[PDB]
């Protein structure tokens, strides 16, 4: 059921009203650094890893050994990539 | 449980070997102890070994690839057709890699990750050939495309390489989105993505008045994506720019391997499927447009790489004529044409890579080559006459089937277009022979002799080109075998 | 996980075991299987050594090539042994140790 | 014992949190007649709608 | 009329991607972003169709497509960065050297 | 639904009072550590100090500099403040004391945390200051870097619970609190929260004396106040999350009738207060890392250990068949 | 009606993505399209996908775009162009696509006209499937890692390619 | 050097032990009396030599 | 056609799909399986049910 | 003599070594202990 999402919408509306009241009451009286792109790339990869973990973590009780090892292989590929990142100096900001 | 994975021993091995090579390259390229050695050639040799071992594993275990077919059914489907297609793909990858060592050493391209990306794209094309569902097909296509986008921009400081990478990325992402839209439309209209389920639902009705417009447009958009992939007009303009701008080994790999993988995909998605002649008309009109545009644009070219690119566009048109006619002999001739074009293209790119040590850029740079290297000038001329389709060379089969299907399927406009385009192609191919043999330029260019790898590959391909028609039976029989494995 | 070894094309030789275990397949290795394995491992080590001289890492390159060769050689031998035991390959030897034992 | 001065704002925050819980707890119970049920699923919703008929039409 | 409205939502997103391609000859960053809009429209179609047909195959592909979209955006922005670095500008007059 | 806004305000207004008094509590605790008094003149024991400060900010003239992004400059503090507020709609204080019993509450919280970075980056670019922009870039990169470790720790708790419902996560700790067998995970989570909140030792925006200008240097009056209230509300929320995931939430320490007498809201508040005290005690105890050092810690220490703990916990649970 | 509201918000936000003079503004309007899409997904009952669109598209992808486009400092002159001359071609292409493609489901999925009669009592309710309900998360997780795990692993290969390409193309170690 | 002394520093690093003393000594003055003068009711000390208003 | 329902049970149209598939598994003329095929498609899209109900609505509107 | 290289690696990179051991335990339990328990149960 999506019924519990309606209070969240009303909550957002009220929070926006409070923010506008607070911010509106006083009105009455050329350098590219590649390392930011790189940190974004790594964040994107590991964000997708957390995404694929949520269905797996709630489903471990039914997938048993097969699902565990399929996730392990997924992690293995992504960790080979991470090791490549480490060795190439992508994790060093010095 | 373990024995179920005998169906995927080749892919498991090649993926694991690629991981090993990645780790080896990264560990020793960063090493101060060994003075940060270039490892492109070391990793390249080890990867050629890995490709050959994968080919042995696939070729020897021919029946075992079909094991546990029910268990693997919803992921892929392996049969005779995929077996021979994958063997051909692995051989093409091995030859392309073998032609790269002089480029690594003399240019000093020290990036070993180039080899790793080639290996990963080879894994992707392997999965493309065995794909039997829209989801798997799309994912394998995308792995392949991402590897190609990265390697096309491998000379990251070059204006040409970066430009080619950018154009490639933008247009390829556009076409991939179009194809994905087609898949979504098909899924919504039929509630299925497996190729067998699609075969059952579509068979028997085609356009029977009450036609599912969703299925029609899904087929249309998927066909647009496929036509982009095979460089067919009017979804072709990326190919000449990308082919020219990429590093020459990248161009060599792109001109052969991805065609085999996507034609396997085309044959399994549509021939194995069922719809009206609409799709056959699509490929017919694209074939005619491709022959005309390829011929004229190749006639306009002054540079070798662009000429080869437009020649490839014309030849895919010739090949797609065989798909359009919708017969068993059509599929057989398509496979024969793909095989012969792959071998001829590898011959031509071995010659181009040999001449790139002296930075060959223009056709005029080949002046007086019959004097400065007579055997090489003859080898390139044999290839050019094979390209033009002159008998008894191997390139004559494509011309022969083009005209055979037309006078059988009843087409006469197609015969006229074939005649005119064949004559135009002969002109712009023999222009290269005239440049190497007839011209007497004031200034010559003396080319460095090629390495042993390219000479051996050139000798073997030249013998095949001159002599295939003397003993052509194995190719004919194996292509006929594959054509029937698709249906029965 | 429901599993099914049923192959698309039926075996053409007597089926000694339709789904042989890992240890059984390994124990079924013949002298030809060990010959194929040793040849692939030796060729791989040789290629690693020869390709590693120019960068200066012939030792580590030998190790990497040998790892690739050990993996591929075991895979090829296991393939052959399992295919013999399942009847996909000519297996007169396996049938001898089945009729007798 | 001067450090009790610091335990006053902390106690105020704790009380604010207790209010954040209990105030919303009692408003819901007053309006719905019973306290909020954690885990209201498709089955609990089907029961409530059917009970409405089973009660009102009797 | 629910399904048709969901589908026309996805339709307008796809059409806006096509229009962004058509309208941004001099702005290749927005060409990339228009392609991302087209990919979102297809991802939504799979989810809507999966709900409509009571079938889970649409959702599996929706997740895998999100992975593809992420990878393609990463590599595309990398190619953008290197092109910009080589030329010092993003103007399309400096990425037209290959022609003919 | 007519009574829903009453509950929403009963959540929001006490939260704002709690934030205003958390700032006072931090000033009082840091002072007492330093042998001083801290606010003690404006009201008895300084208790009216937050009211005076908020009223001062309300009356202060807003500058709104002559930038070319006036709408985005003003919307940036509103975005971060609304995001800080909306996370409390799914927080349970006791059994049944929660506004929205989301079945996907854990992933919803992760989504809110991921969204938090936009207020900071938009403030930097819209402020027309190179110093504010480079500070905002560094802060955003640090936040996303520690989001990965936060997400992996959340996955570990999820494997133990097998449900994204926060109330179920609490009720799964009836047998034992997760902070006992996952104590190193709790420590990593508390440090990742510190770094995610831009708090000492990770408070780059406070490192003005380090030639490191904050993202909100060009903000005055209530835009600055909104940024500050958002950060302190996030500190309270992180304390609440540490309480819920690892300290049993509203559960008593021991399952005995003597402990079961006092309400679970009091238990929850006590635990949240203990973590809020740690946030201040750590601010008072240590110096701060450089940006490069904390980035190295995020990618080279906390990510590998979080991934290792996910693997270890899942493997042990599937091995002995102890899964939920 | 709610679908009309979300459709209008998405339409205007997408127009702003493709027509904003400042690309940074285009990225921020793209975030608004993704939020709107998430609302639509919540209406579909797919909460996991609605949250994952926020986590991935806004939390990761849009942040990548924003980081890159902000550090470019693009001047309006390099990307500006008057678009009035594209009204006819866009009109033709959009009208063709609209007529062929906004009504592609009408013949296959004929809508049910809302009668002036309570057709909501004809809702049959089966309690058997409501005894133990699966979330969208559990239904997806039941399939990803066992029955379709090969596609999962291929997606991992795609991500690995992304990482390697990002390094080889942009890395300049100090 | 030695597996025990290697283990000794590995645990000390992982468990943040030296930061425990930093917390401990920061808490001791918390419960102690403050040195703040209640100005203007209380004043700081001065000497007969103090140089102030002429 | 896959049978995996979005709520963890058998899909709504899976039985129709199967019956269509068993029919086509031995009928050499696809026209022998037309009825089951249109039953499966009707389960997918409810086209004929909605068309008939729209006819009822149209007649009611005409007679009002 | 690869017995003090591991010692130096543990001294220099304690976090990495701890992560490797924790994940290694997590991988070793289902690969080894779980089949041992499965085999014991059947008999
Ligand atoms: C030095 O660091 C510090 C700050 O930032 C640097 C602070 O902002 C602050 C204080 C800032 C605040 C207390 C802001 C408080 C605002 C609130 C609690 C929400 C509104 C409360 C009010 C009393 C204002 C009421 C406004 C209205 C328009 C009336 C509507 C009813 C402190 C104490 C501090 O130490």
């Amino acid at each position: 059921m999506m019924l519990e999402f309606a209070p969240i919408f009303i909550y957002l509306v009220i929070s926006l009203l409070v923010s506008l009241i607070l911010l509106g009451v006083p009105f009455l009286f050329s350098r590219f650094d590649i390392r930011f792109y790189l940190v974004s790339i790594l964040f994107l990869i590991f964000d997708l890893e957390v995404t694929f973990f949520f269905p797996w973590a709630v489903s471990l009780n039914k997938i048993d050994l097969f699902g565990f090892w399929s996730m392990m292989a997924f992690l293995f590929i992504l960790t080979i990539g991470f090791l490549y990142e480490w060795k190439r100096g992508a994790l060093d900001w010095e | 449980m373990f024995n179920l994975f005998l169906a995927v021993f080749p892919e498991i091995f090649i993926i694991n070997a690629t991981f090993i090579l990645l780790i080896h390259g990264v560990v020793f390229s960063t090493s101060k102890k060994y003075d940060y050695p270039p490892l492109a050639s070391n990793v390249g040799w080890l990867g050629l070994l890995s490709v050959l071992i994968t080919l042995l594993l696939l070729a020897a275990g021919a029946p075992l690839l079909t094991i546990a077919h029910l268990f693997w059914n919803n992921l892929f489907r392996r049969d005779n057709f995929t077996y021979f297609c994958q063997i051909f793909l692995l051989l093409s990858t091995a030859g392309t890699i073998s032609m790269c060592f002089d480029f690594f050493d003399q240019e000093r391209f020290d990036a070993f990750e180039f080899i790793v990306l080639i290996l990963l794209s080879t894994c992707g094309m392997l999965f493309m050939i065995s794909a039997y569902d829209l989801i798997a097909m799309y994912l394998a296509i995308e792995l392949q495309s991402l590897c190609f986008y990265v390697i096309a921009a491998s000379k990251r400081k070059s204006e040409f390489s970066t430009e080619a990478g950018l154009k490639y990325l933008i247009l390829g992402a556009f076409s991939s989105g179009i194809l994905l839209f087609g898949c979504s439309m098909i899924y919504g209209s039929t509630g299925a993505t497996h190729f067998d389920q699609l075969a059952k639902i579509l068979t028997g009705y085609e356009i029977t008045g009450a036609r599912s417009s969703g299925i029609f447009m899904g087929i249309l958009f998927i066909a647009v994506g496929f036509l982009f992939k095979i460089t067919a007009v009017p979804f072709h303009m990326w190919a000449p720019d990308i082919y020219e701008g990429s590093p020459t080994p990248v161009t060599a790999f792109l001109s052969i391997a991805p065609k085999i993988s996507i034609f396997a995909n085309i044959l399994r998605v549509f021939i194995y499927g069922s719809y009206g002649a609409t799709l056959q008309q699509i490929f017919f009109f694209c074939s005619i447009a491709s022959m005309i545009l390829g011929a004229l644009a190749a006639m306009a070219q002054t540079k070798v790489k662009r000429l080869l690119a437009y020649s490839s566009i014309g030849h895919v048109g010739y090949i797609c004529i065989g798909f359009s006619c919708g017969t068993i002999e059509g599929i057989q001739s398509l496979l024969i044409g793909i095989f012969i074009y792959a071998l001829m293209t590898m011959d031509a790119f071995a010659i181009v890579l040999a001449l790139r040590q002296t930075r060959v850029k223009y056709i005029a740079d080949l002046g007086a080559l019959a004097k400065t290297n007579p055997i090489l000038a003859i080898t390139f001329s044999i290839t050019m006459f094979s390209y033009a389709g002159i008998p008894p060379l191997a390139g004559f089969c494509s011309k022969f089937y083009l005209f055979f299907a037309a006078l059988g399927c009843g087409a006469y406009f197609l015969a006229l277009v074939g005649v005119v385009t064949s004559v135009i192609g002969c002109f712009y191919y023999i222009r290269l022979v005239k440049r190497m043999f007839f011209d007497t330029p004031r200034t010559w260019i003396l080319y460095e002799p090629m390495d042993r790898n390219k000479s051996l590959l050139l000798a073997m391909t030249s013998f095949f080109i001159t002599l295939f028609l003397l003993y052509p039976s194995p190719l004919f029989s194996v292509t006929h075998q594959m054509a029937l494995s698709l249906y029965l | 996980m429901n599993t099914d070894i049923t192959a698309l094309e039926k075996a053409q030789y007597p089926v000694v075991d339709r789904n042989p275990a890992f240890t059984k397949v390994v124990g079924n290795f013949s002298t030809l299987d060990y010959l194929r394995f040793s040849t692939i491992t030796g060729i791989s080590v040789t290629v690693g050594y020869l390709s590693g001289i120019k960068p200066g890492i012939k030792g580590p390159s030998m190790v990497t090539g040998g790892l690739i060769g050990l993996m591929g050689g075991f895979m090829y031998a296991y393939q052959n042994s399992a295919g013999r035991l399942m009847g996909f390959f000519p297996n007169d030897g396996e049938v001898a140790s089945y009729q007798k034992r | 014992l001067v450090w009790l001065e610091a335990m006053l704002p902390l106690g105020i925050i704790g009380g604010m949190l207790c209010i954040m819980g209990n105030s919303q707890y009692y408003i819901h119970k007053a309006y719905h007649g019973r306290p909020k049920h954690i885990g209201h699923d498709e089955w609990d919703v089907a029961m409530e709608r059917r009970d409405k008929k089973v009660v009102e039409k009797a | 009329m629910d399904l048709i409205k969901y589908f026309t939502f996805s339709m307008i997103i796809f059409i806006l991607g096509i229009w962004g391609i058509l309208l941004n000859r001099r702005n290749i960053l927005i060409m990339l972003m228009s392609i991302e809009l087209m990919l979102l429209a297809v991802n939504l179609n799979f989810l809507v169709f999966s709900v409509s047909l009571d079938d889970m195959m649409g959702q599996v592909f929706a997740l895998l497509v999100l992975t593809v979209a992420a990878a393609e955006s990463a590599i595309g922005l990398a190619i953008f960065v290197i092109t910009f670095r080589v030329r010092g500008t993003i103007a399309v007059e400096f990425i037209n050297s290959i022609q003919g | 639904y007519i009574a829903v806004p009453a509950e929403i305000l009963g959540i929001i207004l006490p939260l704002l009072l709690g934030v205003a008094f958390l700032v006072l509590a931090e000033r009082k605790v840091m002072a007492f550590v330093q042998r001083r008094k801290g606010p003690d003149v404006v009201g008895s024991f300084g208790l009216l100090q937050p009211l005076a400060d908020g009223l001062k900010l309300i009356l202060k003239e807003p500058i709104s500099p002559s930038s070319a992004n006036f709408f985005l400059f003003r919307m940036a503090p509103v975005a971060t403040f609304m995001l800080s507020l909306v996370a409390w709609a799914v927080v349970p204080f006791d059994y049944g004391m929660v506004l929205s019993d989301l079945n996907i509450g854990l992933l919803y919280l992760f989504a809110i945390s991921s969204l938090g970075v936009y207020g900071i980056i938009i403030a930097g670019r819209s402020s027309n200051s190179k110093y504010a922009f480079l500070g905002a870039l560094r802060s955003a990169a640090q936040m996303v870097s520690y989001e990965v470790s936060i997400g992996l720790i959340l996955i570990t708790v999820l494997i133990c619970v097998g449900s994204c419902n926060l109330s179920e996560i609490v009720m799964a700790q009836k047998q034992i609190w997760f902070g006992i067998p996952l104590f190193p995970v709790l420590v990593m989570f508390f440090i990742s929260c510190l770094a995610e909140t831009n708090r000492a030792p990770f408070d780059l925006p406070e490192a003005e004396a380090e030639l490191v200008a904050g993202y909100n240097v060009e903000y005055s009056s209530m835009g600055f106040a909104l940024f500050f209230l958002g950060e302190y509300a996030n500190m309270i929320l992180m304390s609440g999350l540490c309480t819920l995931f690892f300290l049993g939430g509203w559960l008593p320490i021991l399952d005995l009738p003597i402990f079961k007498k006092i309400p679970g809201s009091i238990w929850f508040s006590i635990k949240v207060l203990f973590f809020l005290f740690l946030y201040i005690w750590v601010r008072a105890a240590f110096p701060r890392y450089r940006y490069d050092q904390l980035m190295g810690l995020g990618w080279k220490v906390f990510l590998p250990l979080s991934l290792a703990w996910v693997v270890s916990v899942s493997g042990l649970l599937v091995t002995f068949q102890w899964l939920p | 009606m709610i679908l009309s509201v979300l459709s209008s918000l998405a339409l205007v936000s997408g127009l702003m993505v493709v027509r904003a003079k400042n690309p940074v503004h285009s990225v921020l309007f793209f975030i608004l399209v993704f939020c709107d899409t998430s609302g639509l997904l919540l209406l579909l009952g797919l909460d996991f996908f609605a949250m994952i669109f926020l986590v991935v598209y806004i939390g990761a992808i849009a942040v990548l775009f924003l980081f890159v486009v902000m550090m470019f400092h693009i001047q309006i002159a390099e990307i500006h162009e008057e678009v009035l001359r594209y009204l006819p071609v866009s009109g033709i292409i959009g009208l063709i696509f609209w007529w062929e493609m906004f009504f592609i489901l009408d013949n296959e999925s004929i809508p049910l006209l809302p009668t002036q009669r309570n057709t909501t009592s004809l809702r049959y309710t089966v309690y058997a499937g409501k005894v133990r309900s699966w979330t969208n998360l559990e239904t997806l997780g039941n399939l990803l890692y066992t029955y379709y795990f090969v596609w999962f692993l291929v997606s991992s290969l795609i991500l690995l390619v992304a990482m390697i390409g990002a390094i080889v193309l942009t890395m300049h170690r100090t | 050097k030695d597996w025990n002394t290697v283990f000794e520093r590995s645990i000390n690093t992982l468990f943040l032990t030296e930061m425990v003393r930093g917390l401990s000594l920061t808490l001791k003055y918390f419960f102690d009396p403050k040195v703040t003068i209640n100005y203007p009711f209380e004043k700081g000390p001065l000497s007969p030599r103090f140089r102030g208003e002429h | 056609a896959s049978g995996w329902g979005i709520t963890g049970n058998k899909g709504r149209c899976y039985d129709f799909w199967m019956d269509f598939s068993e029919c086509m598994s031995h009928c050499r003329e696809p026209k022998d399986c037309t009825l089951l095929r249109e039953d499966y498609l009707e389960c997918l899209h409810h086209s004929k049910e909605f068309q008939r109900r729209n006819r009822i609505y149209k007649e009611e509107q005409r007679k009002l | 003599p690869v017995m003090e290289k591991l010692r130096m690696f543990v001294a220099q990179e304690p976090v990495v070594a701890a992560s490797c051991l924790i994940g290694g335990v997590g991988l070793f339990l289902p690969a080894v202990v779980r089949p041992i328990l499965d085999s014991l149960e059947a008999s």
